């Protein structure tokens, strides 16, 4: 299963629609859980604080895997972001990947283009293939 | 007409105050980047390389000193809350610590004669100026929409052209404190392009399918015709140092991000986008 | 068409020196802890906590008005390149100026007090009829009188409002406010100055008729907005009887506004001396 967050803008929420593979969204307002193991697509998000803890991941992400129920389950992160934000490039997926055991598997731009959905659907399916 | 005082504890759009903190956050001035490091560096250059990258640099400064005194002022009457329009006085304000940051490096490392030299070619280079005329055109006209996509373009595209420089001396160990500086003026382009796209999709959603249709049409055209202006603009700079090939390749690659900017689906193959990866480093 | 700024040859060093002291005095209100202000605030009446609250809503309608549409709409009349950059630059400051008043209000106020805050400044006619004045003039065609009324508007306008947090400084009360309108008060004089300095530039390059028409414009625009501030005065301030000390702020500034514009000052000395209470509040 996927598990992606995605702000107002939803250039992460319509890259996973072009995945094709079906996900649940984490909102952007209040708390949930999950039951299935997940693999999580978020976007960085820097705050002026900059220089890469420090944040860059969306506080209601930081709530679903608060969550221990939630955090038991994950699996991977992909993080998308924008290469014009030097060092910052994809951070919040450096955060969630060393902050937790998860593996880094993939980075891309914005609503990515089709080389990503392409990259991401075989990627995923091979990892999931690997877990057995 | 009348004006209502702002009242930041009432947002209509969260995302106005997310792109406030960030860019105030990011504030920072020229004097910030300690530039006269790079003094044993620039004095390496050919007296060529040296004239690339002070024209490079000046049309870099004109694109800040356009988006920064028209562009983003010529943005506030079409805004859709009062908060982006105080998001738009900050882009204003940032544009011109940008155009500002390159007369710094200019004092630094360059003679008044050199410096002479570079801003006079900004006024004779047709392509530049062609460049100018076009987002100009559609600042000052009318249509609010088309205005945001000429934008959008100035912002995630027109810029990279000679981005491409001073992320090629850095690829050098070359110019690498005159590198920071440029890096912290992508990092605000960045933002204010996904800003500017942001409130395009907005706008978009409130206009009916012929329209939707109508916009789709004209930015591949406004792109297509920027971009066939802007691979003359990258021809006549880098063909002399041999990095057209690779800077086309950075254009196509930055093109399809404002096209996303908007929106929109890349539009540029992976083979026609796979920029020389020292450069993608120095990002 | 459009040409790159080179800071390297300016027109007039002056755009540099403003924009150095600009550039230099920049702030956020998070840099000022009003938080502490939070024992002095409760001790106000109800009624001079809505005195506070309108008055510092007022001043976030002029900063509205002055970030939004003045700085911006004096760019095409620029003398310089550089003079636009430091027009863009107070448009942004303007805007913090702005909201450093919802910043003071998020700590202190609840929300009822800010809505029936803001609802006042939309109904109040007085306040609304001086917006209505500037604006015409940014909006309109003639430059020199918009740079008039842009003077007027940071170096009168806003200094009704600024007697409160003053007075309240004085009296050992909303002591961090005070810190923050003194930020911004920081602000406000370069910007008057400037724009007057430019507005005097400009005065030189017109004829005597059209400068004796101005002067005209000026004393006549003057008496307007002095006659509906000092209306928005005893409205406000006649709850707490400051408003015969806020009329002498009022001439005080309409002073320094008029000598911005390299005009003669126009109240006497007997008429213009506030409580001192209040002036050294401003001054560190
Ligand atoms: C305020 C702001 C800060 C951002 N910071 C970063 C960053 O630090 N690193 C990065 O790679 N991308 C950064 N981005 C880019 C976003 O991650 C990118 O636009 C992404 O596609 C947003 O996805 P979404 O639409 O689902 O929110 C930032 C964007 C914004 C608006
Ligand atoms: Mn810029
Ligand atoms: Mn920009
Ligand atoms: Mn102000
Ligand atoms: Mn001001
Ligand atoms: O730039
Ligand atoms: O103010």
């Amino acid at each position: 299963s996927l598990v992606y967050f995605s702000s107002v803008s939803e250039n992460t929420h319509r890259f996973v629609q072009k995945l094709g593979i079906p996900a649940t969204r984490i909102p952007l307002h209040g708390r949930i859980e999950v039951d299935e193991p997940y693999v999580l697509i978020l976007p960085t998000y820097g705050g002026g604080r900059a220089n890469p803890a420090g944040g860059y991941v969306p506080k209601q992400v930081i709530a679903f895997l608060n969550n221990d129920h939630n955090r038991a389950q994950l699996r991977g992160v992909i993080a998308a972001g924008n290469t014009n934000f030097g060092a910052e490039f994809c951070y919040a997926g450096d955060v969630v990947s060393r902050k937790c055991s998860v593996p880094y598997l993939y980075r891309f731009e914005l609503m990515g283009t089709e080389d990503d959905v392409a990259a991401v659907r075989t990627g995923l399916a091979e990892f999931w293939k690997e877990q057995t | 007409d009348r004006v209502s005082a702002i009242n930041w504890n009432r947002l209509q759009d969260e995302k106005d105050a997310e792109v406030w903190d960030r860019l105030t956050g990011n504030f920072w001035l020229p004097e910030k980047v300690p530039v006269s490091n790079d003094i044993p560096s620039w004095g390496t250059l050919t007296a060529g390389e040296k004239q690339l990258t002070m024209r490079v640099f000046t049309g870099l400064t004109m694109l800040d000193t356009i988006q920064g005194t028209v562009g983003a002022v010529s943005l506030i009457p079409d805004a859709l809350t009062p908060h982006e329009e105080a998001v738009l006085t900050n882009i204003a304000f940032m544009e011109s610590v940008h155009a500002k940051s390159y007369s710094q490096i200019f004092s630094t490392l360059c003679s008044t004669a050199e410096i002479d030299d570079a801003f006079r070619w900004s006024e004779e280079n047709r392509n530049l100026q062609r460049k100018a005329e076009i987002v100009l055109q559609y600042y000052r006209g009318d249509e609010p929409l088309k205005r945001k996509v000429a934008s959008t373009l100035l912002e995630s595209f027109l810029f990279y052209s000679g981005f491409y420089l001073p992320m090629y001396w850095s690829s050098r160990a070359k110019l690498t404190n005159t590198a920071d500086m440029i890096r912290l003026i992508i990092r605000d382009e960045a933002v204010h392009g996904y800003y500017i796209g942001y409130k395009f999709q907005r706008g978009l959603a409130l206009v009916d399918d012929v329209t939707r249709a109508e916009l789709k049409d004209y930015t591949y055209e406004l792109l297509f015709e920027l971009y066939d202006n802007e691979v003359e603009y990258t021809q006549d700079l880098y063909d002399e140092v041999g990095l057209t090939e690779d800077v086309k390749k950075f254009l196509r690659y930055n093109a399809n991000k404002a096209l996303m900017n908007l929106g929109y689906e890349a539009l540029f193959p992976r083979d026609e986008t796979d920029v020389n990866p020292a450069i993608l480093s120095a990002l």
